[PDB]
RNA sequence: AUAUGGAUUCUUCACGGUAACGUAACUGAAUGUGGAGACGUCGGCGCGAGCCCUGGGAGGAGUUAUCUUUUCUUCUUAACAGCUUAUCACCCCGGAAUUGGUUUAUCCGGAGAUGGGGUCUUAUGGCUGGAAGAGGCCAGCACCUUUGCUGGCUCCGGUGCGCUUGUGACGGCCCGUGAAAAUCCACAGGAAGGAAUAGUUUUCAUGCCAGGUCGUACUGAUAACCGCAGCAGGUCUCCAAGGUGAACAGCCUCUAGUUGAUAGAAUAAUGUAGAUAAGGGAAGUCGGCAAAAUAGAUCCGUAACUUCGGGAUAAGGAUUGGCUCUAAGGGUCGCGAUCAACUUAGAACUGGUACGGACAAGGGGAAUCUGACUGUCUAAUUAAAACAUAGCAUUGCGAUGGUCAGAAAGUGAUGUUGACGCAAU
RNA sequence: UUCAAAUGAGAACUUUGAAGACUGAAGUGGGGAAAGGUUCCACGUCAACAGCAGUUGGACGUGGGUUAGUCGAUCCUAAGA
């Protein structure tokens, strides 16, 4: 398992053409102030590694959810 | 300040319970800095007939509240019919059965 | 307290049967067998541990890139920097003295 | 404070083995555990490994020596004899 | 827990409650390590803050390796006493210098004005 | 097996850093060299992990005549991956006596200390991914079935001569210096192969395929093994909670396990095992056999003799509970603030003068014979003064040899040896 | 060791519940090595065996069960053969 922070590189990973499945996981975290912000993990299943991109902003998370290719088996939750 | 609520509606409407005496017992027996009775401007126990509220600035916990409630129920022979049950964090109720 | 068992059939506390007690995501204590620790590669001239060289078991060095096993200098992951410098100085000075000895021999005859 | 009058390092042996044997052992243990002057780097850092091996903790040079002392009197005499014979051979 | 609290208060520790030797209960080496470490760290703190110079630090380091100091308080009072002694001796030096120079000035003035 | 991407090349086989060295890569045959594999034991010290102890909070349970913000319990995070993280070691600057630095342990420095700034190994720890979706703990539900849900919380700290264990830097010891090989890597070298409508690189990333065979249950012992047996015997090893206490002792308890030994009824003699005893105190007996007495810790005090190391816990005295106090012994931050754990000493008070209250736990002394000591043996009647031992001495032998094997050998042990040795006493 | 229930023709000995105890982490706990070889587990089941008993069993009868590129062997060498 590997973590990725570059959004463009994560998109290339979703387009790598050996990646057939992904999963979008939603967390209910607190960023050290007590209010329950919503974290999103995008995990694309590569052949040898599972790549996880963590976005703490639900807006960018929704943008990436839209930006995922429509051949990916997105697997919400 | 922390708030702890206790829903006593079920035993109250089943008849064998008294929220006023439960609140009075809480006021009488809540300890502050080791000493009982001195809830001076730090612990308030209020009654609404269906919800007892405890608001605390001093050291107080849901565990301590449950301890006191179980003590009250035992003194009044109310256990085996009334359980102190946490429904949400710091929101409890008296399940009656 | 929770007590653990060996996970292999080796029941003896040998050098290859060392274990560490780890806590799992199941909340329970379990032995995990630990490999023997790696020894640092050492200088072939002075025997000191080579700086900048990864320390792995022997066959693990086949699974890592050249950068982990070498140093960018005349003897890399074989000789330490000070030993290499001594080799440079000795080579240069002895070669110069060889020239001096040759000319002294030629001019003493 | 001085802890023992005469046994020194052989106080580890207690009352055993005889005073004469303990004394004989004491002389050679003091010799073999002493630090000696390194003839290469000039420091008092030469200590024994196994018998006859004397290594400097500084400069890492090791020399073959006596069992319990860096240089035996016999070896020094042999060194002088060889020096004399060599000087006669070369001059 | 109650017995532990009582022992913290100091009960159940008399001679009739001890069955191991004093060393077995708490090693003198452990006590010495604690004391010498607090002394060395205080000496380092004083030297780094400039309360003592490195030469007095070295003297006190050798003395602390020797027994020579029962505790941190003993070391601190020793340092304070040394500094106060230096202050008094320097004050006497300055006072004597001033008196000598003033008397010599009076003498020189008298001579050169006679 | 492989094709992209990356990297590299017009200065063909990379750049950066004074350096220690850094990196995503960054040609390298023969041959050579080096490293890893790869190594004792003990002692203290440092660090880590797990455990133990403990605070707050969020749950569940127990006790509640009285008391108890209480007693118990859940609150966890794998291999693997990225970033980061050490002691040691090293580099640059600089040039040190008023010698300084410094460990619990006294080592280090003009062969360059201290100091300032850096580099490195990644044991190890932190954060993140794995991963909360898992596991744990709860609550509200439905329930002729498969049983299904629905939610909530799974958080934040502290402490240490603690236990177990890993590890580091050291130190002690030896007439003892404490495997080997497979295997893997690196370096030296420079054979060879190499670029411009292009060459080079599967030690960089990603991608594709395959990984056979045999074992794998269970016991591992007061019933799975051996002992004729379901035998009180024997049989190698890992983990290891709380209290008391020096303690892996004894005693009690938690987790787990067991409650299995043919039973019932009586309580004669004689037994076996366990105890007690007035007065006397070894008069018993071959003989104090057996038993008793002593016993922990603190303080005091300690003879002859001696190989000066011991004898020694010699001998011989005193004290010890509980409670309420007093004093001293630390960390961190900027004298003050804050945090923290035990050990020691003393005092008053107190009691049927008890108090190492059970448990646990030396009897001592004056001498003679004997063997120096530690050690070893008659498994199953002898543990000794016997044997061994270090020490001492004698003997043979210089290898075409001494001593000793073999039926013989173009055969062996000593001998991977060499008189400071081997062999025989 | 005890009480009760269940099962059974039959219960001191089986099962469940209750209680009282013990091992007391150098275990009467949890795993293994050698050895054993199916004793493991289920169902049925008591003539023999478990030096009383037996409805129970390591017994009897019938079946089920041991899944590996990563744990071992396999490979290396050791004394040696
Ligand atoms: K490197
Ligand atoms: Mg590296
Ligand atoms: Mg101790
Ligand atoms: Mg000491
Ligand atoms: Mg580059
Ligand atoms: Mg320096
Ligand atoms: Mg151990
Ligand atoms: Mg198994
Ligand atoms: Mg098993
Ligand atoms: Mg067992
Ligand atoms: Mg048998
Ligand atoms: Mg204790
Ligand atoms: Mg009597
Ligand atoms: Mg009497
Ligand atoms: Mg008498
Ligand atoms: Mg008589
Ligand atoms: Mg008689
Ligand atoms: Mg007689
Ligand atoms: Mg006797
Ligand atoms: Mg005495
Ligand atoms: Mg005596
Ligand atoms: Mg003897
Ligand atoms: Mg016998
Ligand atoms: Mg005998
Ligand atoms: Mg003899
Ligand atoms: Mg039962
Ligand atoms: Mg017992
Ligand atoms: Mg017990
Ligand atoms: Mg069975
Ligand atoms: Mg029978
Ligand atoms: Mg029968
Ligand atoms: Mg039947
Ligand atoms: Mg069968
Ligand atoms: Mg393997
Ligand atoms: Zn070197
Ligand atoms: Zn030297």
């Amino acid at each position: 398992a590997r973590e990725i922070t570059d959004i463009k590189q994560f998109l290339e990973l979703t387009r790598r053409a050996d990646v057939k499945t992904a999963t979008v996981k939603i967390n209910k975290k607190l960023n050290k102030a007590g209010k329950p912000f919503r974290q999103t993990k995008f995990k694309v299943r590569g052949s040898s590694s599972l790549y996880t991109l963590v976005i703490n902003d639900a807006g960018k998370a929704k943008k990436l959810i839209q930006s995922l290719p429509p051949t990916l088996k997105v697997n919400r939750l | 300040a922390k708030t702890f609520t206790v829903d006593v509606s079920s035993p109250t409407e089943n008849g064998v319970f008294d929220p006023a005496s439960y609140a009075k017992y809480l006021i009488d027996h809540i300890k502050v800095e080791g000493a009982v009775g001195n809830l001076g401007n730090a612990v308030t126990v209020t009654e609404d007939g269906t919800v007892v509220t405890v608001v605390s600035t001093a050291k107080f916990s849901g565990k301590y509240l449950k301890y006191l409630t179980k003590k009250y129920l035992k003194k009044n022979q109310l256990r085996d019919w009334i359980r102190f049950v946490s429904t949400k964090t710091n929101e409890y109720r008296l399940a009656f059965y | 307290a929770q007590r653990v068992t060996f996970r292999r059939r080796n029941p003896y506390n040998t050098r290859s049967n060392k274990i560490k007690v780890v806590k799992t995501p199941g909340g329970i204590l379990r032995a995990q067998h630990v490999k023997k620790l790696a020894t640092r590669p050492k200088c072939g001239d002075c025997g000191s541990a080579l700086q900048g060289i990864s320390t792995l078991r022997p066959r693990q060095y086949a699974t890592v890139s050249k950068t982990h096993k070498t140093v960018s200098r005349a003897y890399g992951g074989s000789r330490c920097a000070n030993c290499v410098k001594e080799r440079i100085i000795r080579a240069f000075l002895i070669e110069e003295q060889k020239i001096v000895k040759k000319v002294v021999k030629e001019q003493t005859e | 404070a001085k802890r023992t009058k005469k046994v020194g390092i052989t106080g580890k042996y207690g009352v055993r083995y005889g005073s004469s044997l303990r004394r004989q052992v004491k002389k050679l243990e003091i010799q073999q555990h002493a630090r000696y002057d390194c003839s290469f780097c000039g420091k008092k850092t030469v200590k024994r490994g196994a018998a006859g091996i004397w290594t400097c903790s500084c400069c890492k040079k090791t020399v073959a020596g006596g069992a319990y002392t860096v240089s035996t009197a016999a070896a020094a005499t042999v060194r002088s004899t060889i020096r004399r014979l060599r000087e006669m051979v070369e001059a | 827990r109650a017995h532990a609290q009582s022992k913290r208060e100091g009960r159940h520790s008399g001679y009739g409650k001890r069955k191991g030797t004093r060393e077995a209960r708490l090693p003198s080496q452990v006590v010495w390590i604690r004391r010498l470490r607090v002394l060395r760290r205080l000496l380092a703190k004083y030297r780094d803050a400039g309360k003592i110079d490195k030469h007095l630090y070295h003297v006190l380091y050798k003395e602390s390796k020797g027994n020579a100091f029962k505790h941190k308080r003993a070391l601190v009072e020793h340092i304070i006493q040394a500094k106060a002694d230096a202050q008094r001796e320097k004050a006497l030096n300055e006072e004597a210098e001033a008196r000598r120079l003033k008397n010599r000035a009076a003498r020189d003035r008298r001579a050169q004005r006679v």
